Formats: structure tokens, C-alpha cells, sequence
């Protein structure tokens, strides 16, 4: 039987790698590749998954978010009607960890919320037992709050202050950080949100000596880096935005998992098109259970209970003289510092 | 005088289209600043492409101001799709039956999708009110990692933390898919697939202990491991037929549009199509009117997250045999 594996990738250069990865993966079943680019209008993307992917009887769809405005939701929802497993490769927003909405989603990347797992260790590495946690009243920010809170719970150290996304003037919040005797500050915002905090903090003298700014990847990215304060510590997912390596790895994953699934018995054929197939792929949930349950280009490939990637390292970054330096690397459990010395805000 | 707005009432295998037509076509929405022009569409194909290519085609031919969706399935993926549709066309959709009403917490910021149904916190409140009636102040909770899990536990522990009466929460368990503990009243919270495996122990049950789960466990009440005497919270799917809900959804869209025009002297321009996009402020204004619609005295407001503020909830007992034993209106239990 021909088992086709679908993909929604960035451009033709990447769909090339995917069909080449399927090619170098066929070494009873033959695997064939069916791939498309994203459609900038997401309704038509939902119909393109029906007419170009599920119309080919797909066993799993992989989806790359390109370097904004294109989300995997149109593919997750459509394929999520049946439960054809969808393997994201790039997007890290924690909305995709909620299994009660995204019903057959795995991703070879950790969500942004999981970066709290590093700051925990920073605290345990610097004896920071009292933090002020500044986050956007957003699903992603509170995702960071929730996981930082639970791994702190062994939340007195956690003093949270919320701001509504799109708030330009944040003098009130940071003024309250001053009233709370703020020293170490963790922030979880979007790029243009983090920018707002950054400017508000450099105008009441909240970035100088005595302050520690601990921060994830989005806050040290794009627009936010330009105005990010001198001495801030950020994060950076290794092999994160490398779409190729994730295509190659996830193709290896679905290959091994296709073998393991055909080793089982009573595996039905996926639906052939959307119009007419109102019923669910019977052997879908089992196949994803196989996918969630090796070694690869990006690292130790393994998923947690939601299908999110486990065992991922972060480039630990410090902004020295308005330039990002790697002061260390997060093993995946322990956190290791390299030769370079760390500089705090002020010095 | 009152302008007409186009509401699509889409019925997916939802007989009978006659009883639904006749019920609303006598509601005189004059005495409103806006009156509805309803166009039903009966469909048999319930897949993402068919639903999408129905909504979009209806938008491009007629001027569609609101969509009312009723379903005959237990497929939650319906709701997400329509909430995904809602947001990308900024046109209101109300999921009033079936999978369109399977409550979807945590959905799109841009969404205008609202469901006839309750939140996890609301039915938890109904549970603890059942106990307050018959004085079961000693209970447990047993939960899986399935989402909304903590929100449920959170709601229980909160309503009794902020109280003076002597609530005694015994043990709070979090299964994986295994320990023994003895409480007379429990609160099970999980999926109906995982519930049967959990219910498979000491068919713990069957002697002097009652068990109480919500709509998440009762599921399709018209469909071995389940205890006899199980008490559940569920939406009123007995004395509130599809005609009554189609008509209520119509009333909500029509009243929202009317209140907006009687205050702002205009209602939103219907959406050109799905393919085109270019030519947000109008959508959010109507959203504000949509979630605060008072009709027939009856308060039909919505939460900003997409569920009703006051759903018609019923307390059911488990022969076959789920049977209503109580009703919940506002904050009271008539059992």
C-alpha cells in the first residue's frame, strides 16, 4: 500500500527537502509525499487541506510556520475533525498544547511556556528566592505564569503583575514593581509588548544596577532587542527556526511510527477527501498514541503528555554592549555556562 | 421602517425544518429597530469543507449579518471550525445544538462565536448547590489531566474556601488515564472514555456512596461500567427543542443589531465574501451588544469566552435511564 504523508511548508525549497526526506525514508509499504505552501488567507488554507491533502488519503500532516499572520490552526482544525495527526514544526504558542481544542497535534518544538523551566534553574543557580513576574494578560503569558508557578510549588516567591496586550504606557505597573521592592524581574510578553515595558522601564530607572531582567525568546527578538535594556538575559531555542532539520527529523519520526503502526493490527485507511466523509478516522487516535509513544538532527526527539517536544536546549543569551552573547546553554535538565563571563545590567 | 438583516439558520441533519420555520415566522420583531430576514439551509454533509463552503457561499450571495448553527452530532470539532469561521469573517455564529454547542473554552480573541451551553465552573456550582440542599458537606474530587481539570477543582475549592459553613474536602486525586480512599460523596471529572475505565473499579461504588459528574461524563445520554444512581449536570435537551433555540438565537442576533442601531444609528456592513478581505471596530461593537441581550425579561447574556451566563441546566439521575430530577434557574435548584 502507498502511504502518503502531507505537508504545509514555507516555500518550494522546503517541500523539496520533504519529498527528499520521504525518499531517504523508504529504506510492504511505500511512502509518498504530498506538499503545499501556505495560503495567506486562512479560510482557503482550510479548504486546501481538504482538496490537496486529505483528498490524497493522508496519514499525517506536517506544518511549518514561516519566519507572522500564518498559524497552523486552519490545518489543525480541519485535520482535527478526523484525527489525522498534525505535526507542527515551528510554532511555539501554548494554545496548541490544549488537547481540548487541538485534538491531534504534536510538535517537534517546545512551547514558549516551557521556557519557565529554564528560569527556575537560573533561580536555583543564583539563589533567587523572590521574583516579580510581569506578564501580558494573554494565553501565552499566563501559560508561562502557570508553569513557573507549578514548578515553584514544592507561589510566595512569584509576585505577578498583569497588563493588557497593546498597552503602550506601562508606568503604573512598573511603579508598583518599585513599590514592591523589585530586584529580579521575569517578563513574558510579545515582541511589541515587551518593547512597551522596555521603554517604560528605561524612564523610571529600572534597568540599572540592582535589577535583573530574566526573559524568554520573543522578548529578545525583533523589535524588542533594539530597546531591550543593557544586561538583559534572554533565551534562544537551538535548531528552533531551522525548518529543514525539523522536516528531516519529523519525517524520521513519522516513518518509524508508520512501521510501528503497521506492526499492529486492524489499521483502517484514512478518509479520502472531506466532502462525503462525515465520520472520524477510526485508527487515528491510536496512530497519534503511537507517535507520542530516538536520536535526531535537532536533539533527543521525544514528546510530553500533550505532544509537545521534551528535551530541548536553549542558548542562554545576555545582551552585552547592545549585542547578544551566549553565556551558557540549558542541557535539558542542568544548565551549563561557557567560557564567556556574564554581565548584569549596570555591570 | 425597520431595516432587515439576513440571518442564516443552518441545520445539519436537523429535522424538522417545518417546525423550525413555523415557530419563528410568527415572532413579530417589529417594536425593534431591526427585523430579521431568515433563510434556512438544510444540509446532510458535516465535514470542514462542506460547512465552510456553505457559510462562505451564503455570505457572497446574500447579505449575511448572523449565522445560527444547530447540529445532530457529538463532534466537538464542529464548534472549533465555526469559531475559526467566526473570527476570520468577523460575523457572529451561535452554536445552539449538537457539536456546535459543545462548549469550547479558550477560543480565538477575534471570535464572535457563542454557544448555547454552560462552563465547567457553572455546573461545578450546581453540584455544590445540590450538596448544600441535602447536606453532603464531606466529599472528594477525582480528576484526570484532561483540560479544564484544574478550573473544575479551582471552582470547587474556591466556593467553599470563601464560606463559613463546614465543608470537608477529603482527598483530591489526579489520575493518569490508582489508590483507594473512602469518601461518601465524590466529584468525578474526566472524559466519558476515561470515565468508564475509572468507573470499572469495585462496581468504591454500589453500596452507600453516590457519584456526581457533569456533562463531560454523561455525554450522549441517549447512548456497562457506569454506576446506577449516578447524578449528573447536563444541558436541558428534553424541554427545549430545536425550534425554541433557533428562535432564541434569531432573537439574540436581531436584538443586538437593533440596540446597536438605536444607539449608533448604523449596523455593521455585512461581509463581502470569504475570499476577499481588505475593505474590526464594527465587529467588537456588535460583540458588546451580542453578549448583553435582554429578551422577554429573560436574560440571554453570554460570557466573553462564549458560553451563556444563565443556561437552562438540569440535574439528572441514572434502568436505561437518565431522568431529570432537578432544574437550575439563576442560582437556585428546584428538585
Amino acid at each position: 500500500k502507498i502511504v502518503n504523508i502531507g505537508a504545509v511548508l514555507s516555500t518550494k525549497k522546503h517541500e523539496q527537502i520533504f519529498r527528499e526526506a520521504v525518499n531517504q525514508a523508504n529504506k510492504k509499504i511505500q511512502l509518498q509525499a504530498t506538499s503545499v505552501t501556505h495560503r495567506p488567507n486562512a479560510i482557503q488554507m482550510a479548504l486546501s487541506v481538504c482538496e490537496d491533502l486529505i483528498s490524497s488519503q493522508v496519514y499525517a500532516i506536517l506544518v511549518s510556520h514561516p519566519p507572522d499572520h500564518l498559524t497552523p490552526t486552519p490545518i489543525s482544525y480541519t485535520a482535527g475533525f478526523y484525527r489525522i495527526p498534525v505535526i507542527g514544526l515551528t510554532t511555539r504558542m501554548s494554545i496548541y498544547s490544549d488537547k481540548s481544542i487541538h485534538l491531534s497535534f504534536l510538535r517537534t518544538v517546545p512551547p514558549y511556556s516551557h521556557q519557565a523551566l529554564v528560569w527556575f534553574e537560573m533561580m536555583r543557580l543564583f539563589n533567587w528566592n523572590h521574583v516579580i513576574l510581569i506578564v501580558s494578560d494573554d494565553h501565552e503569558g499566563r501559560a508561562a505564569q502557570k508553569k513557573l508557578e507549578t514548578l515553584l510549588e514544592g507561589p510566595k516567591a512569584d509576585k505577578v503583575l498583569q497588563f493588557e496586550p497593546g498597552t503602550k504606557n506601562l508606568t503604573a505597573l512598573l511603579l508598583e514593581a518599585k513599590e514592591l521592592e523589585a530586584r529580579v524581574i521575569i517578563l513574558s510578553a510579545s515582541e511589541d509588548d515587551a518593547t512597551a515595558v522596555y521603554k517604560s522601564a528605561a524612564m523610571l530607572d529600572m534597568t540599572g544596577a540592582g535589577y535583573v531582567w530574566l526573559v524568554g525568546e520573543r522578548e529578545i527578538s525583533g523589535s524588542a532587542l533594539r530597546y531591550a535594556p543593557d544586561g538583559i538575559i534572554g533565551l534562544q531555542l537551538i535548531n528552533g527556526k531551522n525548518e529543514s532539520a525539523h522536516i528531516s527529523d519529523a519525517v524520521a519520526v513519522v516513518a518509524q511510527a508508520i512501521h510501528e503502526l503497521f506492526e499492529m493490527e486492524n489499521i483502517t485507511d484514512p478518509p479520502r477527501g472531506c466532502v462525503g466523509n462525515t465520520n472520524i478516522w477510526k485508527t487515528g487516535p491510536l496512530f497519534k498514541r503511537v507517535l507520542m509513544s530516538p536520536d535526531g538532527v535537532t536533539g533527543r526527539i521525544e514528546f510530553n503528555e500533550d505532544g509537545d517536544r521534551k528535551f530541548a536546549q536553549y542558548s542562554i543569551m545576555n545582551l552585552q554592549n547592545r549585542k547578544l552573547v551566549q553565556v551558557g546553554i540549558f542541557n535539558g535538565s542542568y544548565i551549563i555556562q561557557n567560557d564567556r563571563k556574564i554581565i548584569w545590567p549596570g555591570g | 421602517s425597520p431595516p432587515s438583516i439576513g440571518i442564516a439558520v443552518i441545520l445539519v441533519g436537523t429535522s424538522d425544518e417545518v417546525a423550525i420555520k413555523d415557530a419563528h415566522e410568527k415572532d413579530d420583531f417589529h417594536h425593534l429597530s431591526v427585523v430579521p430576514r431568515v433563510e434556512l439551509v438544510a444540509m446532510n454533509e458535516t465535514d470542514p469543507k462542506s460547512i465552510i463552503t456553505r457559510i462562505c457561499d451564503l455570505m457572497s450571495d446574500r447579505k449575511i449579518q448572523g449565522v445560527v448553527f444547530a447540529d445532530d452530532t457529538d463532534q466537538e470539532a464542529i464548534a472549533q471550525i465555526l469559531d475559526f469561521i467566526s473570527a476570520q469573517t468577523l460575523t457572529p455564529i451561535l452554536g445552539i445544538h449538537g457539536g456546535s454547542s459543545m462548549i469550547m473554552a479558550d477560543k480565538d480573541e477575534s471570535s464572535m462565536f457563542f454557544q448555547f451551553g454552560p462552563s465547567i465552573e457553572q455546573q461545578a456550582s450546581v453540584m455544590l448547590n445540590i450538596m448544600e440542599e441535602y447536606d453532603w458537606y464531606i466529599f472528594s474530587i477525582v480528576t484526570t489531566y484532561f483540560p479544564g481539570y484544574q478550573d473544575f477543582v479551582n471552582k470547587i475549592r474556591s466556593t467553599i474556601e470563601n464560606s463559613f459553613v463546614g465543608w470537608e474536602l477529603e482527598e483530591v486525586l489526579l489520575l493518569d488515564m490508582l489508590k483507594k480512599l473512602q469518601s461518601p460523596i465524590i466529584l468525578l471529572y474526566c472524559t466519558k472514555e476515561e470515565a468508564t475505565y475509572i468507573f470499572e473499579v469495585a462496581n468504591l461504588t454500589g453500596y452507600g456512596y453516590t457519584w456526581i459528574v457533569p456533562s463531560l461524563v454523561a455525554g450522549d445520554t441517549d447512548t456497562s461500567e457506569f454506576p446506577t444512581g449516578l447524578i449528573s449536570v447536563s444541558y436541558d435537551e428534553w424541554d427545549y427543542g430545536l425550534p425554541a433555540r433557533v428562535r432564541d438565537g434569531i432573537a439574540i442576533i436581531t436584538t443586538a443589531a437593533s440596540d446597536m442601531l438605536s444607539e449608533h444609528s448604523f449596523i455593521p456592513e455585512p461581509k463581502s465574501s470569504c475570499y476577499n478581505t481588505h475593505e474590526i471596530y464594527q465587529s467588537n461593537m456588535l460583540n458588546r451588544y451580542l453578549i448583553n441581550v435582554t429578551f422577554e425579561g429573560r436574560d440571554l447574556s453570554f460570557s466573553e469566552d462564549g458560553y451563556q451566563m444563565h443556561p437552562k441546566l438540569v440535574i439528572i439521575l441514572l434502568e436505561r435511564k437518565w431522568e431529570r430530577v432537578g432544574k437550575w434557574k439563576d442560582k437556585s435548584l428546584q428538585m
